[PDB]
C-alpha cells in the first residue's frame, strides 16, 4: 500500500518519461530476455532476435498499460482487471518473473533519468510494481 | 561461471566504476527502498528520512567496504564459494541476515551502476553483472544451502 | 481478494471462533521452534515452553486478526496502528511474516481438519498474505 | 541437517504415513493454493475448478510419486544433495521451474501432515520435518546454488 508520497513521486517520475514510455517498454524487456533466458518462455511464437520489431511493438503495450495505472492508483484492481485475466488465469505466469521485469525496468528508468531517479522514488517505484505485481498475480474474479 | 568472453568485459567495465561513490549509493538505496534493513544498523544513528539515510557518513564509509570485497570478487570469479566462507559464515551465524536480502543489494547495486553509466552499460553487458551480483549472493548464502 | 475468498476466511475464522487465543499461543510456539531466528525479534519475552507470556501475546494477534477479518474491504485503515508498530518501529524483516503465515496454516489445518479444505487453504493463505503486505508497508 | 534424536523420531512418524493419500493432497494443494503452478501441468486435464483438481487422476497418480522420492530421500538423509541429484537437474533444464516454489511445496506437504495427524503432529516434530523439507529444497536448486 503506497503513501500520498508514495503516488506523487510515482505521478512525477512518469511526468518526466513521457513520450519515450515505449521506447523504455521495448527496452524493458529488451533487458529482461538477456539478462534472464528463462523468461523466453513466455514467448515461444515471439522474435526474439536482438531489436526486434515485434518486442518494440509490443514493449508499447506494457508501457501504455502503466500508464493507466498511474492515472488509476486508487484502483489498481479495477483498472487492470482485464490484464489479471490473462496474466493470471490464462497465460498462469510465474510472480517470481514480475520481480525479473520491475528490476529490469528499473534498471532502464534509472540509465536515462539519473537526475530524477532520487533513492526516495527509487523506493515508491519498487513498490509501484509490486503492487500492480500482485493484482496480475491474483485471481479475483 | 562467466565464460572467457564473459569476464573480459565485466572487468574492464569494473575498472571505470569508482568504489566510493557507487558504494555509498548503493547501500544508500538499500535502506531506502528496503527499510527493513535499517534494523541490522541501529548503531548507524539517523536513518529516519531519504536525506539523513543518503548523508549519514558511517553509511559511506562501510559502502566502500562492500564494494571492496565486491572488487576482490571480480578477481576470483571462479571460486567464489572461496572467497565469501568469511562473509557467508559472519552474516548469519552473528548477524542473522536473510539470504533473500543478499539478492536486493546485488540487484540495487545493478540499478546504480546503470545510472551512473547510463548508455555504457549495456542490456548485453548488465547480463554479464547480473550473473555475478547472483554468483556473489549465492556465495554469500553458502552456509544455509 | 475475491468474493468467493472474502467468504472463506470469514467462516474459517468464524469456526476458529472462541477458540483463537489459543491457536495465537500455538502459532507462536511453532514458530519460535522451527525457525528460531525469529526469536530474536522478542529479546524481552521469556520464551519458554509453555510461557505466560507468550501465551498472553498470542491472544493479542488473534484478537488483532480478528479484527483484519471483520475488516476485509479497508485493511490498510484498519491495521494503520499495527502498521506504525511492526513497519517505522521494529523495522521486521517480511520473510519473518510468510513464516508466520506458514506457522498459522499449520495450527488452523491441525485443529480444524474438517474445515481446512483445499478452497479455505488458498483463501487463508492470500488473506495473511494481504495482512502482512500491510503490515510491511510505510503508508503512515 | 538432522541429529541422531531429530533423526530417529522423523523416520518413527514417517512410517505412519499413507504414501498414495498424502501425495495426491499436496500436488492439488499446491495447484489449488498457488495456481501459477497450474502451467507447468497442462498436459493432465482439467484444472479449471479446485474441485476438478483434487480429483484429476493424472494429478493424484503423479504425487504418489513426488512421494515416493520424498520416502526415498528419508532414507538417505545423510546426503540429500546426491539422492535429489537427478530430479534437480530435470527441473532446470528440461521445466525450467524456479528454486522458489519447492519452498512452497515443502510447506504444503507440512500442512498435509498436520491436517492428516492434529496434535499427533506436534510443534517440535513439525520442527525437525522444517529442517527435512528444507533440506529437501535446497537439493532440488543445487543447479541454481
Ligand atoms: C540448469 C541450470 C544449469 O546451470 N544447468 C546445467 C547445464 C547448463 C544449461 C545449458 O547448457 N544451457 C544452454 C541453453 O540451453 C540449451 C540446452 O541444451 C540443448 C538441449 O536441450 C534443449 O532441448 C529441448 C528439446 O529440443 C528444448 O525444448 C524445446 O521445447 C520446449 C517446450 O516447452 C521449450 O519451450 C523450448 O525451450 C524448446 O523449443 C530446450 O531448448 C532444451 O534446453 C542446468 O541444467
Ligand atoms: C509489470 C507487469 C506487467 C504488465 C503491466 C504487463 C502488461 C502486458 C500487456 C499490456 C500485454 C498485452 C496483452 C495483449 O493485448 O495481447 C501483455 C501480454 C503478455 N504478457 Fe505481460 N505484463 C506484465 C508482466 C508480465 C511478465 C513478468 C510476464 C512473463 C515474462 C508476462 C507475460 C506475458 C505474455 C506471455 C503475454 C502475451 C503475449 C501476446 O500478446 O501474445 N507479463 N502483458
Ligand atoms: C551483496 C551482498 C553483500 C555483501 C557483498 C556484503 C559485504 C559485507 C562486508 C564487506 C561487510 C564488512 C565486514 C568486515 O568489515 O569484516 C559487511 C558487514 C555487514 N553486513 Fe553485509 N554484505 C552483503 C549483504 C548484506 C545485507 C543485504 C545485509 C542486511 C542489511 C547485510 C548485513 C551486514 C551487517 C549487519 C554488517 C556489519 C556492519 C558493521 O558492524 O560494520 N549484509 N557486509
Ligand atoms: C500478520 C501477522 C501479525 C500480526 C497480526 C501482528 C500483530 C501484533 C500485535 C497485536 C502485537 C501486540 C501489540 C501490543 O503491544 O499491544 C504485536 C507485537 C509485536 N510483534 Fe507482531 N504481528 C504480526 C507479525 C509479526 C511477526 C511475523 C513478527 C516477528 C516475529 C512480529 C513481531 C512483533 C514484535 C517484536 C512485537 C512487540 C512485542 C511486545 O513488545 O509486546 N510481528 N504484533
Ligand atoms: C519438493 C520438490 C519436488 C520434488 C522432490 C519433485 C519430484 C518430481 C518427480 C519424482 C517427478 C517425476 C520424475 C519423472 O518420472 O519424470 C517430477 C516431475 C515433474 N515436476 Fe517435480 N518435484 C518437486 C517440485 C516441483 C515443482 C515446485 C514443480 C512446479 C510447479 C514441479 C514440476 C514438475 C513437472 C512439470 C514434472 C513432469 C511432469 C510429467 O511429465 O508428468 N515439481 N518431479
Ligand atoms: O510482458
Ligand atoms: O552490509
Ligand atoms: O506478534
Ligand atoms: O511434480
Amino acid at each position: 500500500v503506497l503513501s500520498a508520497a508514495d503516488k506523487g513521486n510515482v505521478k512525477a517520475a512518469w511526468g518526466k518519461v513521457g513520450g519515450h514510455a515505449a521506447e523504455y517498454g521495448a527496452e524493458a524487456l529488451e533487458r529482461m530476455f538477456l539478462s534472464f533466458p528463462t523468461t523466453k518462455t513466455y514467448f515461444p511464437h515471439f522474435d526474439l532476435s536482438h531489436g526486434s520489431a515485434q518486442v518494440k511493438g509490443h514493449g508499447a503495450k506494457v508501457a501504455a498499460a502503466l500508464t493507466k495505472a498511474v492515472e488509476h492508483l486508487d484502483d489498481l484492481p479495477g483498472a487492470l482487471s482485464e490484464l489479471s485475466d490473462l496474466h493470471a488465469h490464462k497465460l498462469r505466469v510465474d510472480p517470481v518473473n514480475f520481480k525479473l521485469l520491475s528490476h529490469s525496468l528499473l534498471v532502464t528508468l534509472a540509465s536515462h533519468l539519473p537526475s530524477d531517479f532520487t533513492p526516495a522514488v527509487h523506493a515508491s517505484l519498487d513498490k509501484f510494481l509490486a503492487n500492480v505485481s500482485t493484482v496480475l498475480t491474483s485471481k479475483y474474479r | 561461471m562467466l565464460t572467457a568472453e564473459e569476464k573480459a568485459a565485466v572487468t574492464a567495465f569494473w575498472g571505470k566504476v569508482k568504489v566510493d561513490e557507487v558504494g555509498g549509493e548503493a547501500l544508500g538505496r538499500l535502506l531506502v527502498v528496503y527499510p527493513w534493513t535499517q534494523r541490522f544498523f541501529e548503531s548507524f544513528g539517523d536513518l529516519s528520512t531519504a536525506d539523513a539515510v543518503m548523508n549519514n557518513p558511517k553509511v559511506k564509509a562501510h559502502g566502500k567496504k562492500v564494494l571492496d570485497s565486491f572488487s576482490n570478487g571480480m578477481k576470483h570469479l571462479d571460486d567464489l564459494k572461496g572467497t565469501f566462507a568469511a562473509l557467508s559464515e559472519l552474516h548469519c551465524d552473528k548477524l542473522h541476515v536473510d539470504p533473500e536480502n543478499f539478492k536486493l543489494l546485488g540487484n540495487v547495486l545493478v540499478v546504480v551502476l546503470a545510472r551512473n553509466f547510463g548508455k555504457e552499460f549495456t542490456p548485453v553487458l548488465q547480463a554479464d553483472f547480473q550473473k555475478v551480483v547472483a554468483g556473489v549472493a549465492n556465495a554469500l548464502a553458502h552456509r544455509y544451502h
